């Protein structure tokens, strides 16, 4: 199946199979509090994990895998697709990160959690590399789905890497057709995947926080956040 | 895992 | 910037002579390691490489061309993602081995001999593994750890990515060189980049691991050393 | 005051 796609049908598949935008919990009247602002990140970020599984059975190549080998998959790499998403919507909008519609945060809002400031700029940071490389919504979904696959693939993969190959040649179809030179294809090409090293770092860096609140005891974590908490082991 | 299970869905 | 004149195979060039030497590590004698003593080795080796790093940095072209305050950031940022695909470019006819050292070859079962060190050991078998599968070129090596320099911490710039994209022909050069279709070219290059996700993931973990053992003060560290890992906040 | 200042420009 996987592997026998064209380029379009590539991108039609992961266009359709995109997530929905949901929204936060969020009354406006309630104050910001280091316990209010994480619990509206976590429970967004529990009711994006159903969805963002369901997205994942509908990448191409996904469902050929082991269960076992799909769970460890999103296990490594779940906070950074839910990232790579945050940036993806917060693209037009500058200085603001857009977690839902409804709950649009900037710069000083971070500040109520601490050391949420610094995974905070370095998200801004981000979004403003997607703006000042124009990045497309075909391009951002194959991103989304290589972040998916190799994340994980080193901690069968003869498979993944064949679909990994695939998203590539799909990536190089994409701007060819957008009249890119053959120069400029490769260039465009390795300045996408190098944006997948930086959310590898906002991950990690997520991660600690996320487990520095969880000893904190400031948020109550859903149970299958939990898991995905202690699928990396920190401290 | 709660993880297994909606993989499994 | 002369950087951005320079010819495809006098980058490659460039790169080459810039090579960092494959230092020994202090330890000559013989004796089975306990948990100060392999840390002890690692940061003594570490801070003897980072000086060379430095000096390597500097012949990487365009890197003279930044602030020095850039210069800074960047080698702090990225110092343990360099010395990581150091030590797995080393460790790649090593299968199952790591060298640190020519003198320190150390294998899984010795990587228990520090706490929470045995996970770093596998994620960087696995890289040297993958660049063995992979066939890494020497001067796709230079380029990829050259890339991670001017990348690591760029998002933390129109000049660098010059660079960076300069690099990118590069390694496009190398593989059309080697004989590869424009297919094999993008999906190698690809291949290649998506590894520095991991290296980087190594890194992360390697400096919350160098952090602990500052915090249990298992091993004096060097002030240069504590400075670099300063530098992330942990 | 950086070690990494002196070790830079000095080579
Ligand atoms: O769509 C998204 C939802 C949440 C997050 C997110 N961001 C942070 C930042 C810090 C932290 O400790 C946790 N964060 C999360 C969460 F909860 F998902 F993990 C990003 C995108
Ligand atoms: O060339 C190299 C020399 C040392 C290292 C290295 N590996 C580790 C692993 C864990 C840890 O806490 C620190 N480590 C270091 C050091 F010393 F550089 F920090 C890697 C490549």
């Amino acid at each position: 199946l996987a592997l026998s796609l064209t380029a379009d049908q590539m991108v039609s598949a992961l266009l359709d199979a995109e997530p929905p935008i949901l929204y936060s919990e969020y009354d406006p009247t309630r104050p910001f509090s280091e316990a209010s602002m994480m619990g509206l990140l976590t429970n967004l970020a529990d009711r994006e994990l159903v969805h963002m599984i369901n997205w994942a059975k509908r990448v191409p190549g996904f469902v050929d895998l082991t269960l076992h080998d799909q769970v460890h998959l999103l296990e490594c790499a779940w906070l950074e697709i839910l990232m790579i998403g945050l940036v993806w919507r917060s693209m037009e909008h500058p200085g603001k990160l857009l977690f839902a519609p409804n709950l649009l945060l900037d710069r000083n809002q971070g500040k109520c959690v601490e050391g949420m400031v610094e995974i905070f700029d370095m998200l801004l940071a981000t979004s403003s590399r997607f703006r000042m490389m124009n990045l497309q919504g075909e391009e951002f979904v194959c991103l989304k789905s290589i972040i998916l696959l190799n994340s994980g693939v080193y901690t069968e993969k003869d498979h993944i890497h064949r679909v990994l190959d695939k998203i590539t040649d799909t990536l190089i179809h994409l701007m060819a057709k957008a009249g890119l030179t053959l120069q400029q294809q490769h260039q465009r090409l390795a300045q996408l995947l190098l944006i997948l090293s930086h959310i590898r770092h906002m991950s990690n860096k997520g991660m600690e926080h996320l487990y520095s609140m969880k000893c904190k005891n400031v948020v109550p974590l859903s149970d299958l956040l939990l898991e995905m908490l202690d699928a990396h082991r920190l401290h | 895992k709660i993880l297994h299970r909606l993989l499994q869905d």
